[PDB]
């Protein structure tokens, strides 16, 4: 709850799932 | 989900399986926001139409779980509702407005590298985040077009303009609600299917690197565009039952 948000096997060891970047991408436009 | 991927092992440690005790099976999907907490949609339990009126003991819920069916000792956790909190203005008469509810378990759940929160919304991130064009993600067991995906499956798709919305259906899209998916003319394709319901859409926020909980899924746009209960505008509505339990 103070620690939601992040996960145990991706943000917690400094690693991106499969399609996140196209998350990130859309902010941006493409 | 249509057009989505087999996810990888704990990318989604909030995602909340609500399996039926008989038959056997999925009934919809959910999120975990607490040790002791589910969101989930309303319809997944109660929607007269189709004459479904689910009480806590005619399911459970399993979470940290990644296979369909398979049992997953070890990794997922099994639950016992203690109370189903419905929204007292859910409609589903007319669009399924403010198609939400909380269910809270007999005993908090510990959380591992496969079972993790997702944190809810606020103004800020709500405000900065919901915008046309953003993509969001969406996951989930349901169905696919056999049509029966073997591990959770994953898809991102963009927010789509409330006036956009509106001509895309003869539902009035209340502002408890917003669709998401892309356009016929995108070519891609992707969006939450039946079985995805009471799935939780989420987005990872840019200015600090965690994941949120923006709508939940309402009403899959096919298997037009989907329809998801906007968490924020009933963020409210969460903590008032939260702080009265």
């Amino acid at each position: 709850e103070a620690d939601c948000g992040l996960r145990p096997l991706f943000e917690k060891k400094s690693l991106e799932d499969k399609t996140e970047r196209e998350l990130l991408e859309s902010y941006i436009d493409g | 989900i249509v057009e989505g991927s087999d996810a990888e092992i704990g990318m989604s440690p909030w995602q909340v399986m609500l399996f039926r005790k008989s038959p056997q099976e999925l009934l919809c999907g959910a999120s975990l926001i607490s040790d002791r907490w589910v969101l989930t949609a309303a319809h997944c339990l109660l929607y007269p139409p189709w004459d479904k009126n689910f009480t806590e003991n005619d399911l459970l819920v399993r979470i940290g779980k990644h296979s369909r069916t398979r049992y997953e000792r070890n990794i997922e956790k099994i639950s016992m509702l203690e109370k189903i909190y419905i929204h007292p203005r859910y409609n589903w008469r007319e669009n399924l407005d403010r198609d939400i509810a909380l269910m809270k378990l007999k005993k908090p759940v510990a959380f591992s590298d496969y079972i993790h929160p997702v944190c809810l919304p606020d103004r800020e991130t709500a405000a900065s985040l919901l915008q046309a064009g953003y993509k969001g993600r969406v996951t989930g067991w349901g169905n696919l077009k056999k049509g029966q995906p073997s591990v959770l499956q994953v898809v991102n798709l963009p927010i789509v303009e409330r006036p956009v919305c509106k001509d895309s259906t003869r539902i009035r899209i209340t502002d408890n609600m917003f669709c998401a998916g892309y356009k016929p003319d995108e070519g891609k394709r992707g969006d939450a299917c039946e079985g995805d319901s009471g799935g939780p859409f989420v987005m990872k926020s840019p200015f600090n690197n965690r994941w949120y909980q923006m709508g939940i899924v309402s009403a899959g746009a096919g298997c037009k565009y989907g329809f998801y209960t906007h968490v924020f505008r009933l963020k409210k509505w969460i903590q008032k039952v939260i702080d009265q339990f």
